[PDB]
Order: C-alpha cells, then sequence, then structure tokens
C-alpha cells in the first residue's frame, strides 16, 4: 500500500485503516487520542475482558487451588 | 494574456485560503507542542512554526 502511493487476507486491514485514517482532516491530535486512550485502557480492556469472559463464561473454578494435588501436580490436567 | 490571465488564481490567493484552512485543520500538530505554548499550565511548548 505505500508501494501503490510510493479477501485478500486480511483487507479490512489496510482497507478500513486506510479509507477511514486518511478521510481525517486534523488527523495529528486524533492520532494521540487514539494512541493514549488505547494503551493502557484497551490492552487491559482485552487482556481484562478475555479472562472475565472465561471467569464467569463455564467457570467453575471449581478445581479450585490445585484441589490440593501435590505439588508439582503442575498443570498436570 | 490567457497564459497570464485563463491561467488561473495563481494568483494564488488560495493559498490564503490553505493559511486559514490550513490555519485550523492543522492546528492540531502545532498546537499539539502549544497548547499551553506561552505558559506551562497545560504543559506545552511555545512552538507552533512558521512554514507556509
Amino acid at each position: 500500500d505505500q508501494s501503490l502511493n510510493k479477501q485478500e487476507n486480511e483487507g479490512f486491514n489496510r482497507i478500513g485503516f486506510l479509507l477511514k485514517t486518511i478521510n481525517n482532516i486534523n488527523k495529528l491530535p486524533v492520532a494521540f487520542n487514539i494512541i493514549t486512550e488505547r494503551a493502557k485502557e484497551e490492552i487491559h480492556n482485552i487482556i481484562v475482558k478475555s479472562t472475565e469472559s472465561i471467569r464467569s463464561k463455564h467457570p467453575s473454578l471449581l478445581k479450585m487451588a490445585t484441589s490440593l494435588k501435590n505439588d508439582n501436580h503442575f498443570g498436570l490436567p | 494574456e490567457i497564459k497570464s490571465l485563463e491561467s488561473s488564481n495563481h494568483e494564488f490567493l488560495l493559498s490564503a485560503v490553505t493559511r486559514m484552512y490550513t490555519q485550523i485543520k492543522q492546528v492540531w500538530s502545532d498546537n499539539v507542542e502549544e497548547q499551553v505554548l506561552h505558559f506551562e499550565r497545560i504543559s506545552n511548548a511555545t512552538t507552533n512554526g512558521e512554514i507556509l
């Protein structure tokens, strides 16, 4: 795409980020906006969000702690 | 004379439209270092540039 202006797996990346991200007219603060929101709040948002989703999806954290499987039953199952 | 006159607005005062239109739609980069410019309340350095 850089060489172009110097589903194709996955065309949504350069496509949506191109025609979205080039159609900004005062972009230069908004780049810092998506940066400074997305770093902390997105990284902790996803990394929280999946473990939440399993953490109530079929939890049952039963096999609560190890069920005392000694000791060094280190991820035995 | 059409190479002076039908040679269009160059006579380039649409660069003034680039000066106000790019004084507003490009105020998100120069003032991005200079939101507080002459002070440090919003903590920014007094630098925007005169280019164009």
